């Protein structure tokens, strides 16, 4: 529940607190791109 | 910096630790993580919130920090404003991108040597006053708002206070502490059951009074070690290092988020309940209240009525305050919180009180925090280690008081194995041990 | 000399005294004296105590009934619960005595004294000059016995559901506990039993190939294990004959040729997980209890079908109604 | 309801930036 | 619990050496694991002490004698020899585990260790002597009055309200 | 017998001053080539 | 003058009430006035046990003993009307309130003896022809003592009285007699009998204060041991009101 | 000379079988039409009854109450007061909860 105006996207809201994390995880897509 | 010439993968930010870091842009990159994460959760948690369900019935770790400081609260702990929550996330989060935004940078297309750059103030560690001067800038810093909050507390809105008059409610500190016996003499105090040395804190007119106090004794300090080199004794004692800095400071955040997780499981004032679950003590003594009342309302003595141990039901005898109630419940004669403080006295629990002037609004309150006690499996369901999946709630004490604790512990490893690796930098056997001259294989045998 | 105290100063950091003395030293050294010295006594010949709430004495003593097991010095009252109580604040010795605070002292002492032993379980390795994340393996060890002494004290807020210096004591403090806390089913205990089932099983695989592929050095009628001087320069065993076998028995490669990382993850293992463990106590300290599916599977009409932890469950049950049976004055064990 | 397919798009972003370098050069 | 319930074996000496194995042991592998990494030669340059090891040939890469000389003065005592150190692991565990398998196989004919006489004996009179050992064994009794009957489903036990032990409260 | 209380402080006192005033006096001295 | 925050610690709540040397002044009773008091409070100090005496038949004594449970020995809180009955005597019929703490203290040997201090279902009353309360008026009357454990306890081995496992139990074919004192659990009641004098009286305040000494029995225990008998000492308060 | 347990053989008078005014647990009084609640606490305080029916001889019981009692009266027994039974205000709260 956000402003009325913002009905739209509940959905994002929902899923920004998940992204932090998803720093440490790329943090290894790319050390492993670049075979350590 | 590539790989030889660095440390492996897994110890990856150590070659950051080498010439004049390529990106102070790391810290930052990060430091929006932490200020984006607000901006997440808190749009997340109001974005869950509803007005009418307790604040602490519907997982909320960020939107009670906002009520605790005045925000969208009022009479009660009620909400009224949806709006200052969401504001506050909103702003930080988007806050988050210049944080973000320049600390990608930083790591990337600056100065991969801000050593040579260096010019203002610059880098270097063992360079012994860059640092002094530098943590003195983030000394104002902090001292900075220390008054940010005593002006919220004097002059923007106030903050929350259950003790407060009337009940809880949004109040203006108006008249802060000033005796220094009292802001200080809190860390004088005792450290176990009976006084907390940090924790004990009745009211706001010590903490934001006590805050004030922090701000310019902080902010002294700043004004201070930016001015000037540290003494003899200091260099004599301390290694200097880039790592051995992070070593020492590390270990004041493991202390620290103990004095937190120590913290936020057991007071009333600064984290008020109405917004985090009862405290821990606060509830097995709101339990006590509910029965007291049940069979006191159903016609029973209470204070004569001799219970099954030898001691007596509902109430009970300490060996330094003299009345509390009784049950396993003692341990907890020391929680006061408003709703059990009327129904006080100078010997402590009045018969008389207790017996008459005991009034509704208090039944109520008390069987709230009987039942939303601190109690939950990972599982999320709220009760005692066996109750049936049903109603499930887990106090916000738990969730905070935990965690940090788990981390606080961590932390104090790390301190360790920060100061372990670095004390050793200070000779150089940190690398290993010489294969051709070890102190050992050239000592005298202890026998 | 120009000060005499120079001498003390290089005797406590005496790189070669038989037994080194750090600056921890000169803090352990005694509080662990003082606190064996109650400790070893109260087993021998200690009064009963209430322990909890009530007036139920708990005798632990040797010379008051108990066997070696069931022996075990008390813990302190849920009358003090956390307040400090030394041996001055009580009024006659007998008060300490009964009221039990001997606990307090012994655990106090050694859980502090202790920590002091994991500084200069470090401070031998500056003046020796070696490589120091040793020191942290004994952080695990030293962490749930401040757990199981400290953290779930000021979580529950009595030192009286410490685990009880004593044998039969812990199994006590261990069965309530899976009552409250359903311990068993928790996520964290589990990476204990974890390692610690790990590292005594890889304590026993390294130890097995080492000697596996020992070496040459000996006849039948000597013992082999002569076979080795101490300062050798070269290991005794054949490290790439044994990966040679281990590699091989089971896929080759989830073996180890790396010496160093091996004896490397027997130093992380058994010291992680343990960790995890001393948190999960410290981590439902604060009543974040183990999971719980209790009438979590049902079917279509509602009729429960049980879950095989609701047995676990049931058998908690037993548990958590007799403990404490007297105190407990209200429907809920909220504490 | 929707909420779903949008996270996928914010969660593939990364990697495909990883991508995007693959093929273009630098970070090296 | 069914055990410890049930054959209470918690409290049975061979079970015991079964945890004075598997944990004693535990330690035994954490500390010769990590004992070992600290007391490791510097021979590769850098901040990568993993490389520097050679799969190749013969050369303690962990000084024995900064090993003694270290716990003889921090614990009082010196794992000096490999052959026996690198083999007492092997021993501590598996001796447990058997001393376990023994203990249970004890189970096996209910031959138990719930016992303790001396105690029980004095516990009938004295009602107001109490060790541990009873203060638990009665937690035991508990575990048995409520899951029997549904551990134990093919009994059809059945237990009134009543007959269930329980303390003031709850 | 608030003797005792006191009795320990100066035993507790002289000892944490001791356990300070020697990692005081500084210890990146007391090692390999004392550095 | 002084909040629980002020006098919780000092280990006061558990002293009582005092009057200050301005006292002997009798408080003016009627006889026209119904009175009642306003929390009577017991605060103790000795502790005395009659020693069971050896088989020997020569004055049984009665020693002094060291107490154990800090503080939670004072009782007070007590009101009840103060009945003005014929001839002028004042007889206080207690009605309910704080007044059964238990305590344990520590016995010349090594023994621990508890009793339940108490002055419940108390009727006290004094001397005849009074019409003023004074350091010569003083208090006589009964008591009733249950026992120090409730209906409802279980002895280690979960024996109980009103509950609890109803016997041997831990030996199953063991000899059933001889252990009758322990299985069945009896239940005591008996009486009291404490006397109380005037020391300091306020004449309008109705506040008078004293020595009293309490005469009782311990625990039972259910059945265990005979009770040991102890006398208890110490000075009261008690505020008087119309 | 032989010693019995109060509780089981007072469980053996008529005790067991109805309520007792005297002793039983005031928990046993919802069990009937509206006696619970208030009724209880005045059945319950008020003296001990020698006869079953001076319950309806209690102050201030109300034109209606009086009835309920009368209607119930079927129900009610006594016994000796039990000093094990009513000691330590038991009959408010018994230490039986759910
Ligand atoms: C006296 C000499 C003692 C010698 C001991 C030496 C041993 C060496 C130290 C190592 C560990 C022991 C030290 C104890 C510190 C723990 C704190 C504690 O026990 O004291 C308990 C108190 C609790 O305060 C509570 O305070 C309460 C007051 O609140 C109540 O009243 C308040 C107002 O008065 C409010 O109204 C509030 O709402 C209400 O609840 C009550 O008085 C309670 O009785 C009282 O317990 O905590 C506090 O304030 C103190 C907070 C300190 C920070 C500690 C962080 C957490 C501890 C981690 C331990 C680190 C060690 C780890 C090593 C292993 C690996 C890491
Ligand atoms: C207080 C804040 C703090 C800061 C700023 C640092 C900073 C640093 N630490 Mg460190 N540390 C800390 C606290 C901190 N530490 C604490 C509290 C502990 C106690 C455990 C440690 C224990 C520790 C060790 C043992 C080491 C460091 C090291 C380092 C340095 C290497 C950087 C790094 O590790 O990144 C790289 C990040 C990683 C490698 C994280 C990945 C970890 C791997 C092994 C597991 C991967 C997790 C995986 C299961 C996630 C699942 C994802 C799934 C989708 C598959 C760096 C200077 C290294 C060093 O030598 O520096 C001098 C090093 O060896 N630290
Ligand atoms: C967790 C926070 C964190 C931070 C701030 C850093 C920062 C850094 N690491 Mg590092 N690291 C981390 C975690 C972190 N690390 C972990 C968990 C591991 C274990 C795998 C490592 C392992 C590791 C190794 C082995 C190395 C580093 C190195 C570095 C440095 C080089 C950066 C670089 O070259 O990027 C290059 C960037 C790319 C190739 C593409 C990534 C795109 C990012 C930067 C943008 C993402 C922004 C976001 C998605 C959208 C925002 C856009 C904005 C405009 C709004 C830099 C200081 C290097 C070093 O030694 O520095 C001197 C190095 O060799 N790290
Ligand atoms: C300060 C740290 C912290 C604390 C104390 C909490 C606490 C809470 N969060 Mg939360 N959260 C955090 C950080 C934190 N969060 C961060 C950084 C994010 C962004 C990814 C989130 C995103 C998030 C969402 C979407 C939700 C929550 C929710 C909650 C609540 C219930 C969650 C739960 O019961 O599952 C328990 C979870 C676990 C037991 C995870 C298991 C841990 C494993 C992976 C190992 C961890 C080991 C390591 C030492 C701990 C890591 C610390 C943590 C930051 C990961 C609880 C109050 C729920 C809620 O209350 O809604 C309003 C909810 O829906 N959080
Ligand atoms: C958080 C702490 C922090 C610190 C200590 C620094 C420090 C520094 N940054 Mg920086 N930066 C930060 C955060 C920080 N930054 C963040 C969060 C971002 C996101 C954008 C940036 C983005 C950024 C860029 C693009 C650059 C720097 C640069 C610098 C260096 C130039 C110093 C200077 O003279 O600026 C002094 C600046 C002021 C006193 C602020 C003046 C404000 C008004 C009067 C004018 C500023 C312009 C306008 C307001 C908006 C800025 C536009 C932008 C192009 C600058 C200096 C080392 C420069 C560099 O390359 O260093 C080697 C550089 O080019 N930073
Ligand atoms: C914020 C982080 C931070 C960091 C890393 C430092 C770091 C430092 N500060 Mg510092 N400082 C800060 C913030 C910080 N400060 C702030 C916010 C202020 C505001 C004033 C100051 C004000 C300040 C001053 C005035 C001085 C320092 C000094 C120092 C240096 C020596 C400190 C020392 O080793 O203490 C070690 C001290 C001890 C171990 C004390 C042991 C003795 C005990 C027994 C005291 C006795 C207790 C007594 C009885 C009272 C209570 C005792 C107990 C019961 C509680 C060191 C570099 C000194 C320096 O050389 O230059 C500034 C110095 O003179 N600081
Ligand atoms: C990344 C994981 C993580 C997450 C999601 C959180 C989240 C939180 N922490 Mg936290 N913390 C963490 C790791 C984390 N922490 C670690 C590793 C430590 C060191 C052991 C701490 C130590 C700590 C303390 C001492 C406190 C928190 C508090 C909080 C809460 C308020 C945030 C805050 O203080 O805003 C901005 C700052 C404040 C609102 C209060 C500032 C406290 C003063 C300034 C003392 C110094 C602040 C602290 C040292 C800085 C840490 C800020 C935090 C954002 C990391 C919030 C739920 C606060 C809390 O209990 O709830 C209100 C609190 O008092 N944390
Ligand atoms: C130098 C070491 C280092 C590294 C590699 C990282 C890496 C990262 N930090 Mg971070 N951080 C650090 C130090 C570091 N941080 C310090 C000293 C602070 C001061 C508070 C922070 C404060 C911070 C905040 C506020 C946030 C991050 C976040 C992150 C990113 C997500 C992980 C996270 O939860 O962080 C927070 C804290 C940690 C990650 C500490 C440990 C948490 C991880 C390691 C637990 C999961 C893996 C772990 C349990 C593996 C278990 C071991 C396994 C063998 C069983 C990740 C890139 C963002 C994040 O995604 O959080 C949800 C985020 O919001 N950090
Ligand atoms: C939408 C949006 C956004 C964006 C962002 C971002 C930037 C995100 C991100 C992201 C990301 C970036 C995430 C993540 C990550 C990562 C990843 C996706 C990874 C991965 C994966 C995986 C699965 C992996 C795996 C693995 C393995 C197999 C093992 C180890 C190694 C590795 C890790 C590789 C934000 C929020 C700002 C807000 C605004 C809008
Ligand atoms: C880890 C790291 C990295 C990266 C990065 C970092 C670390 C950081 C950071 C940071 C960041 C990355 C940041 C940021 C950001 C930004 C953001 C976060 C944003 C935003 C915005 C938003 C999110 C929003 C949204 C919205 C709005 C606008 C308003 C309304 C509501 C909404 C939602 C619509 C890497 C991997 C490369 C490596 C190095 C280090
Ligand atoms: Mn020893 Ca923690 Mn279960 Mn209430 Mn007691
Ligand atoms: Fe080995």
């Amino acid at each position: 529940k956000l402003p009325e105006a913002y009905a739209i996207f509940d959905p994002l809201v929902d899923v920004l607190p998940v992204i932090p994390v998803l720093f440490f995880a790329l943090a290894f897509v790319v050390q492993a791109a670049v075979g350590f | 910096d590539q790989e030889s010439s660095g440390f492996a993968w897994w110890a990856g930010n150590a070659r950051l630790i080498n010439l004049s870091g390529k990106l102070l842009g790391a810290h930052v990159a990060h430091a929006g993580l932490i200020v984006f994460w607000a901006g997440a959760m808190t749009l997340f948690e109001l974005a869950h919130f509803i007005p009418e369900k307790p604040m602490y019935e519907q997982g909320l770790i960020l939107i009670p920090h906002i009520a605790t400081l005045g925000w969208g609260v009022g009479p009660g702990g009620e909400v009224v404003d949806t709006f200052p929550f969401f504001v506050v996330g909103v702003v930080h989060l988007i806050s988050s991108a210049v944080l973000g935004f320049g600390g990608v940078y930083h790591a990337i297309r600056g100065p991969e040597t801000l050593e040579e750059y260096s010019s203002f103030f610059g880098y270097d560690w063992k360079d012994k006053n860059k640092m002094t001067t530098i943590l003195g800038f983030h000394l104002i810093v902090l001292g900075i708002g220390a008054l940010l909050l005593v002006a919220k507390a004097m002059f923007f809105g106030g903050l929350y206070d259950t003790w407060a008059p009337g009940g809880g409610d949004v109040r203006v500190i108006t008249n802060p502490t000033l005796d220094p016996r009292v802001i200080f003499g809190y860390l004088l105090k005792s450290p176990f059951g009976g006084e907390g040395w940090i924790v004990s804190v009745n009211n706001l007119e010590d903490v934001v009074g006590g805050h004030i106090w922090i701000g310019l004794i902080c902010i002294a300090g700043g004004i201070w070690h930016i001015l000037t080199t540290p003494f003899g004794w200091a260099r004599r004692a301390f290694i200097w290092s880039g790592e051995a800095y992070l070593s020492y400071s590390l270990g004041a955040l493991s202390m620290m988020g103990f004095i937190a997780t120590c913290f936020v499981w057991f007071n009333n004032t600064v984290y008020p309940s109405e917004f985090y679950g009862p405290t821990g003590p606060e509830a097995s003594q709101a339990q006590a209240m509910t029965f007291l009342i049940r069979d006191q309302k159903l016609g029973a003595n209470v204070g004569s009525a001799q219970g099954p141990t030898g001691l007596g039901k509902y109430l009970m005898r300490s060996p330094t305050g003299e009345i509390i109630f009784g049950g396993e419940t003692m341990r907890f004669w020391d929680f006061r919180g408003p709703w059990l403080e009327p129904l006080r006295g100078p010997n402590g629990l009045d018969l008389n009180k207790i017996k008459n002037d005991i009034q509704p609004w208090q039944e109520r309150r008390a069987a709230e925090y009987m039942t939303h006690a601190p109690l939950g499996s990972l599982n999320s369901v709220g009760g005692v280690a066996t109750e049936i999946n049903s109603v499930n709630f887990v106090s916000p004490r738990s969730w905070l008081a935990t965690s940090h604790f788990v981390l606080a512990f961590f932390f104090l490893v790390g301190h360790l194995w920060h100061a372990g690796r670095a004390r050793a930098a200070a000779a150089g056997f940190e690398k290993g041990i010489d294969r051709e001259s070890e102190p050992v294989l050239s000592m005298p045998s202890l026998d | 000399s120009a000060n005499l105290w120079e001498r003390f100063c290089n005797w406590v950091t005496s790189t070669d005294n038989r037994l080194y003395v750090g600056w921890f030293g000169v803090i352990m050294i005694p509080t662990l004296l003082a606190a064996t010295i109650c400790f070893v006594i109260a087993f021998i010949a200690a009064p009963p105590v209430d322990i909890d709430g009530i007036r139920e004495p708990v005798s632990g003593s040797l010379l008051y009934g108990n066997n070696i097991i069931t022996g075990a010095v008390v813990p302190s009252s849920n009358a003090i619960g956390l307040h400090f109580y030394p041996i001055w604040e009580a009024a006659s010795l007998d008060e300490w005595l009964y009221n039990g605070g001997p606990y307090q002292l012994i655990i106090f002492h050694f859980l502090l004294g202790a920590s002091c032993y994991m500084g200069r379980q470090w401070e031998l390795s500056y003046r020796l000059g070696m490589r120091p994340w040793i020191c942290v393996a004994y952080s695990a060890p030293l962490a749930s016995a401040f757990a199981v002494f400290l953290i779930y004290p000021i979580g529950q807020g009595s030192f009286s559901d410490g685990m009880p210096l004593g044998i039969s004591g812990t199994f006590n403090f261990m069965i309530v506990f899976q009552a409250e806390h359903n311990i068993l089913m928790h996520p964290f205990h589990q990476l204990g039993v974890a390692g610690v089932f790990g590292g005594a099983l890889f304590c026993a695989m390294h130890g097995s190939l080492v000697t596996s592929s020992l070496i040459r050095e000996t006849t039948e009628t000597e013992s082999a294990n002569y076979g080795y001087k101490f300062g050798q320069e070269e290991e005794t065993y054949n490290i790439v004959a044994a990966h040679g076998y281990f590699g091989r028995l089971i896929f080759q490669y989830a073996s180890f040729n790396n010496s160093r990382s091996l004896h490397f993850f027997l130093a992380a293992w058994r010291v992680v997980g343990v960790w995890f463990a001393a948190l999960g106590i410290s981590t439902m300290a604060f009543n974040l209890n183990g999971f719980n599916f209790n009438h979590s599977v049902i079917d279509a009409k509602g009729n429960v079908i049980n879950t095989w932890a609701d047995i676990i469950n049931r058998a908690n049950l037993g548990m958590e109604v007799m403990h404490e049976r007297n105190a407990h004055n209200f429907p809920l064990d909220l504490a | 309801i929707a909420q779903l397919t949008m996270i996928a798009m914010i969660g593939i972003a990364g990697p495909m930036i990883i991508f995007l370098l693959a093929v273009r050069r630098g970070n090296l | 619990l069914f055990f410890q319930g049930f054959h209470n074996w918690t409290l049975n000496p061979f079970h015991m050496m079964g945890v004075a194995g598997v944990l004693g042991g535990a330690l035994l592998c954490a500390i010769h694991g990590a004992t070992v990494e600290n007391t490791l030669f510097q021979d590769g340059e850098g901040a990568s002490t993993f490389r520097a090891f050679n799969p190749t040939q013969a050369e303690e890469t962990y000084s024995m004698v900064t090993a003694n000389r270290f716990w003889s003065q921090i614990f009082g005592i010196a794992f000096s020899n490999k052959r026996w150190l690198h083999f007492f692991m092997l021993f501590v565990p598996v001796t447990g585990l058997w001393m376990s398998a023994i203990g249970v196989v004890g189970l096996a004919l209910n031959l138990r260790s719930y016992d303790f006489i001396s105690q029980e004996i004095r516990a009938a009179e004295d009602p107001e002597f109490e060790t541990f050992y009873t203060k638990n064994l009665l937690l035991n009794e508990g575990i048995r009055a409520w899951m029997a009957p549904q551990d134990q489903p093919h009994e059809n036990f059945v237990f009134p309200e009543e007959v269930l032990p329980r303390g003031n409260a709850l | 017998m608030e003797t005792l209380k006191i009795t320990v402080y100066i035993v507790v006192t002289f000892f944490v001053l001791l356990f300070v005033f020697g990692f005081l006096s500084g210890d990146p001295a007391r090692n390999p080539k004392r550095k | 003058t002084l909040t629980y925050d002020d006098i919780v610690g000092t280990g006061l709540a558990n002293k009582c009430p005092t009057l200050d040397d301005t006292a002997r002044g009798a408080y003016p009773i009627d006889s026209s006035q119904t009175y009642r008091i306003a929390r009577l409070c017991l605060q103790p100090t000795t502790f005395l046990v009659k020693e069971e005496p050896k088989n020997k038949r020569q004055e049984a004594e009665f020693v002094p003993t060291k107490l154990v449970t800090r503080e939670t020995t004072s009782l007070d809180q007590i009101q009840g009307e103060l009945k003005v009955n014929s001839d002028g005597s004042l007889t206080f019929v207690e009605e309910d309130g704080i007044d059964f703490q238990p305590v344990t203290v520590q016995m010349a040997g090594g023994e621990r003896i508890p009793l339940l201090f108490t002055v419940k279902n108390l009727v006290a009353s004094t001397q005849p022809n009074v019409t003023s309360i004074t350091t010569s008026t003083d208090f006589k009357g009964e008591f009733n003592v249950p026992s120090y454990r409730t209906a409802n306890f279980l002895d280690p081995k979960g024996r109980g009285l009103a509950s609890g496992y109803d016997s041997a139990i831990a030996l199953p074919q063991a000899k059933e007699e001889e252990l009758a004192r322990a299985n069945v659990k009896r239940f005591s009641l008996t009486k009291g009998q404490i006397s109380l004098n005037v020391a300091k009286v306020d004449g309008r305040t109705g506040e008078i204060a004293g020595t009293f000494e309490s005469e009782q029995l311990s625990d039972d225990d259910m059945g265990a041991h005979e009770p040991h008998e102890v006398k208890i000492q110490g000075v009261f308060y008690a505020s008087i009101e119309p | 000379e032989e010693l019995v347990n109060v509780v089981d053989e007072k469980l053996g008078t008529a005790y067991g079988e109805k309520i007792d005014l005297n002793n039983t647990n005031i928990a046993a009084f919802i069990q009937y039409r509206g006696l619970y609640p208030t009724l209880a606490k005045l059945i319950v305080k008020n003296a001990p009854y020698e006869s079953v029916e001076d319950v309806l001889n209690i102050p201030g019981l109300t034109e209606r109450q009086k009835q309920i009692l009368r209607e119930n009266l079927e129900h009610f027994t006594v016994t000796e007061v039990e000093t094990a039974l009513v000691e330590g205000g038991d009959r408010y709260n018994n230490g039986l909860y759910k």
